[PDB]
């Protein structure tokens, strides 16, 4: 449909040649079924009859719509694709609705017969060769070649979108009042011109397009909102996720829990407090696809609350550059955090969650910063600027943590927001030992094979305890020991540990881990008034 | 002024870079947009189509914070994919004594390259993309038409031109060592600073009246307290804070700690036995308890304070290997750092700090201790190290640019376990 359209020169991967995949014979009904689609096709110049020895062929296959209102031509370019150069990946990133700027009118455009409107590099034309059979050797097979973009080739979407961009560009510039967004075959136009003009301007666009062989049976701006796109319900001034369904089942299998978590994560964009720890905690699937897995107790409760949340429709608003971009986070609990980003008080821009990806240890302050981190990157992609954070932490707690933290961090501008839970250090270990405090030379190992060990201790004051454990590891006992030491000690204690392992676990001052031992030790640390763990080399170290 | 291009061929079985462009602030998109628009005019870069799948990243840094930004192309991937075969087919020899000069100043000559046209074929491999906020749009795409800054093939192909422009200067002044690493010239002299400074602007203007513009016009006769001559002093490069404390009294803990540090010195200097100190701890005594000494204990201390004050050997620089640069937060704007190639075979340890307080954050610091440690590397061994940055990847990945000033980018990774390797240093 276009000589005025400039073709994008295409090439075959470095040392390869054009596809050669002979055509299987098809039903005679189809031969003409294609012959109809093809002569009216060659007629439209989209394709062209080709003479002998274009050694390259590709499979054609008349396909029934299954609604049989008419027939459809379909080519299998798999082999051509496998032989054509890479192109500039389009849509590698997709816009988030929460980042679209508040606009009045927005009208989509089903730019129809698009791939067949854009020309195709003359030279790359010879590989598009496909042959339609003539009823079992009756003739030299009706053989065609493509002059437009083959509807299923590799560089088609790209070359299309490229070409489009070039076509709009003129018009696009003759109108900074209109902004346009291309999406494959779609073309969403938006503006702030009184709806009367905007409808007059789309008329224009449309005509502009039209002069470029690009048609749009979509006149009046046919299709209306809410627009369905990449799974979003997009209304004039609001947006949301295309309704989801969390099925209720008797037995849950892996492929089942996965689409569930997927649906749940996805709804998290705008549905506040959606948790997913438990539902996933299950998926440490030694990836057995239909391995039937029984929802655990919490997973059953977790999914519950998600329903309570999901049932009730929640929407998200758009972006007004002229207003701030605020972000708030609130701790759920089992390493889970949730956040919503907003400009106004009641309607959100978007929401989301964050959880410390499985690693048996971490602190709330650490977790909160990782959260803040993810939000920052999200903000930069969506709005192009960091937001103002409102966080459940007090300058004193925060700044005291980043100062003692060995890793470097960057805390953008934030405000305190008193609204529990509260992020805080439930205990600080003593930097220098404690004078007078009974030192506990805590120790405890095990027999790697026998899975048996003992954790005990010996203090200055000649106090010695030794407890036996069955079914634990050197690691397990090393904390078992420390713990022990805390139990027996008074409210101030000095503990000498031989294991960095035990050291670090506690030194990071983790505030949690479902690892009941550390919990016990942690709970004990909070109770004391002065604790000092000090590390000393193992083997050689002491006696 | 068309010049004959110099054919660039990547190592066989190597295809061009396809790295993804980091998302940017609208601010920076805005700047890059302006900058590229201008380069497009000057004809330096050109818009490209979809038949170009390649992409190296671009950022926007603040030159010398003035009204404008500079565009910074991270050609790290395209470099490995080339310059490594152009560290060969065009190697730029490294002066093993530039580290000896009393003063080294660094001037940005990168802008020279911009005249020399880029091999018509290799261009496609340089394509970069100005991103769009919230993807509402297809990145803006350009590819280079002239030698570009950041890509090591530029100093390699300009090398010809450079050694000539500098020849009738390297004469008058035959004692100054000039080294060209990428877009920067490292001039080294043994002059009293005052003269050096002059000698440099002597050079600054030499280049200038022959074409090469060098923005190293840091300031004017007005002192608003801006930071002085990128004058490094590699004759003062040294270090021995392998400092044990010389205390009045020694407690059970003190030694304990001590006996500890001394144990990791074990793979750095397999020379110090502690049985003599450590034996003074075979007991389960208090910790706050002060306990003077033992036998060769003091000898084991005064004797260790010695071998530890005398650097190790076998520690030689292998050019085949890479330089690995570990850093660490030390607290109160202090950061210690090692440069090695094999564990505990330090080629050079060190330290950095800014002025601690109400103006500097960690990232900016890190971002600095890195450009510091880097430069040092370049000066000493003509090659940047691979930094093992103690920081969360994403955080660093968002801000590094903020305080970044070098026209180059080392290679880095992120550690998340820095042991009390912080203690020992
Ligand atoms: N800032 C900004 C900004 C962002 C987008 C537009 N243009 C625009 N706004 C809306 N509300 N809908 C549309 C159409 C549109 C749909 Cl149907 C679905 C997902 C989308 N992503 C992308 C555009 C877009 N375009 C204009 C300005």
């Amino acid at each position: 449909p276009i000589s005025p359209i400039e073709t994008v020169p295409v090439k075959l991967k470095p040392g390869m040649d054009g596809p050669k995949v002979k055509q299987w014979p098809l039903t005679e009904e189809k031969i003409k079924a294609l012959v109809e689609i093809c002569t009216e096709m060659e007629k439209e110049g989209k394709i062209s009859k080709i003479g002998p020895e274009n050694p390259y062929n590709t499979p054609v296959f008349a396909i029934k719509k299954k609604d049989s209102t008419k027939w459809r031509k379909l080519v299998d370019f798999r082999e051509l694709n496998k032989r054509t150069q890479d192109f500039w990946e389009v849509q590698l990133g997709i816009p988030h609705p929460a980042g679209l700027k508040k606009k009045k009118s927005v009208t989509v455009l089903d730019v129809g017969d698009a791939y067949f409107s854009v020309p195709l590099d003359e030279d790359f034309r010879k590989y598009t060769a496909f042959t339609i059979p003539s009823i079992n050797n009756e003739t030299p097979g009706i053989r065609y070649q493509y002059n437009v973009l083959p509807q299923g080739w590799k560089g088609s979407p790209a070359i299309f979108q490229s070409s489009m961009t070039k076509i709009l560009e003129p018009f696009k510039k003759q109108n900074p009042d209109i902004v346009i967004y291309q999406y494959m075959d779609d073309l969403y136009v938006g503006s702030d011109l009184e709806i009367g003009q905007h409808r007059t301007k789309i008329e224009e666009l449309r005509q502009h397009l039209l002069r470029w062989g690009l048609t749009t049976p979509d006149k009046k701006h046919q299709k209306e909102p809410p627009f369905l796109w990449m799974g979003y319900e997009l209304h004039p001034d609001k947006w949301t996720v295309q309704p989801i369904v969390l099925p209720e089942k008797d037995s849950w299998t892996v492929n089942d829990i996965q689409k569930l978590v997927g649906k749940l994560n996805w709804a998290s964009q705008i549905y506040p407090g959606i948790k997913v720890r438990q539902l996933s905690k299950l998926l440490r699937g030694t990836k057995a696809l239909t391995e039937v897995i029984p929802l655990t107790e919490e997973a059953e409760l977790e999914l519950a609350e998600n329903r309570e949340i999901l049932k009730e429709p929640v929407h998200g608003v758009y972006y007004d550059p002229s207003k701030d971009l605020i972000a708030e986070i609130q701790k759920q609990g089992q390493g889970q955090w949730t956040y919503q980003i907003y400009q106004e008080p009641f309607k959100n821009l978007k929401t989301g969650k964050y959880a410390r990806m499985r690693g048996a240890h971490t602190n709330d302050v650490k977790q909160l910063t990782e959260a803040v981190q993810k939000i920052t990157t999200e903000s930069i992609v969506i709005w192009g600027k960091t937001p103002k954070f409102k966080l459940p932490i007090q300058k004193e707690t925060w700044e005291t943590w980043w100062t003692e933290y060995w890793q470097a961090t960057w805390i953008p501008e934030w405000e305190f927001v008193n609204t529990p839970p509260l992020v805080k250090l439930w205990y600080q270990l003593e930097k220098e030992p404690i004078v007078g405090a009974e030192t506990f030379y805590v120790d405890g190992a095990a027999n790697r094979e026998t899975k048996l060990g003992k954790a005990g201790y010996v203090t200055n004051k000649g106090r010695q305890k030794v407890v036996p454990l069955t079914n634990t590891t050197n690691q397990k006992t090393e904390l078992q020991a420390i713990y022990l030491a805390l139990q027996d000690s008074g409210l101030e204690v000095n503990i000498v540990t031989d294991s960095q392992y035990a050291l670090g676990i506690i030194q990071a001052q983790p505030d949690k881990s479902e690892s009941e031992l550390v919990n016990q030790i942690i709970e004990q640390l909070i109770k004391k008034e002065k604790v000092y763990l000090a590390w000393v080399p193992a083997h050689k170290g002491i006696g | 002024s068309p010049i004959e291009t110099v054919p660039v061929k990547l190592k066989p079985g190597m295809d061009g870079p396809k790295v993804k462009q980091w998302p940017l602030t609208e601010e920076k998109i805005k700047a890059l947009v302006e900058i590229c628009t201008e380069m497009e005019k000057e004809g330096k870069i050109s818009k490209i189509g979809p038949e170009n799948p390649y992409n190296t990243p671009v950022f926007a840094i603040k030159k010398k914070d003035s009204t404008k930004w500079r565009k910074l192309v991270d050609f790290r991937e395209l470099n490995k994919r080339t310059q490594d075969f152009w560290e060969v087919q065009l190697g730029i020899p490294h002066p093993a004594g530039l580290k000896k000069k009393k003063s080294v100043t660094v001037l940005d000559v990168g802008d020279a390259y911009f005249s020399v046209p880029l091999d018509e074929d290799f261009r496609k491999y340089t394509a970069f993309t100005i991103p769009s906020i919230n993807n509402e749009t297809p990145g803006i795409r350009y590819q280079y038409n002239v030698l570009p800054q950041g890509w090591k093939g530029s100093p390699a192909i300009f090398q010809s031109s450079m050694t000539k422009i500098l020849e009738p200067f390297k004469k008058q002044n035959p004692d100054i060592v000039i080294y060209q690493y990428m877009d920067d010239l490292y001039v080294g002299s043994d002059l009293e600073i005052g003269q050096h400074r002059t000698k440099i602007e002597e050079l600054r203007q030499h280049l200038l009246r022959w074409g090469l513009t060098t923005p190293d016009k840091k300031h004017q006769k007005e002192p608003p307290f801006l930071w002085m001559g990128y004058e490094l002093h590699p004759d003062k490069w040294t270090v021995q804070p392998i400092v044990l404390p010389e205390k009045d009294s020694w407690t059970v803990n003190d030694i304990q700690k001590l006996v500890g540090k001394l144990n990791w010195a074990s793979q750095i200097y397999p020379g110090i036995k502690v049985r003599q100190l450590s034996k003074l701890l075979r007991g389960t005594k208090a910790l706050t308890e002060v306990i003077p000494l033992t036998e060769e204990a003091e000898l084991e201390l005064a004797e260790n304070r010695e071998i530890l004050k005398e650097p190790v050997h076998g520690v030689y620089y292998d050019p085949s290997k890479d330089l690995i640069a570990e850093i660490q937060k030390q607290g109160q704007g202090q950061w210690t750092y090692q440069i090695y190639q094999e564990p505990f075979k330090n080629l050079k340890t060190g330290k950095y700090a800014r002025m601690r307080g109400a103006h500097t954050n960690d990232v900016k610091q890190l971002t600095e201790a890195v450009q510091k440690i880097t430069t040092e590397s370049i000066v000493i061994w003509g090659k940047t190290p691979k930094f093992k940055l103690p920081i969360q990847k994403e955080t660093w990945e968002t801000w590094w640019t903020e305080y970044w000033q070098a026209t180059w980018i080392p290679e880095w990774e992120f550690v998340n376990t820095p042991p009390l390797v912080k203690l020992w240093y």
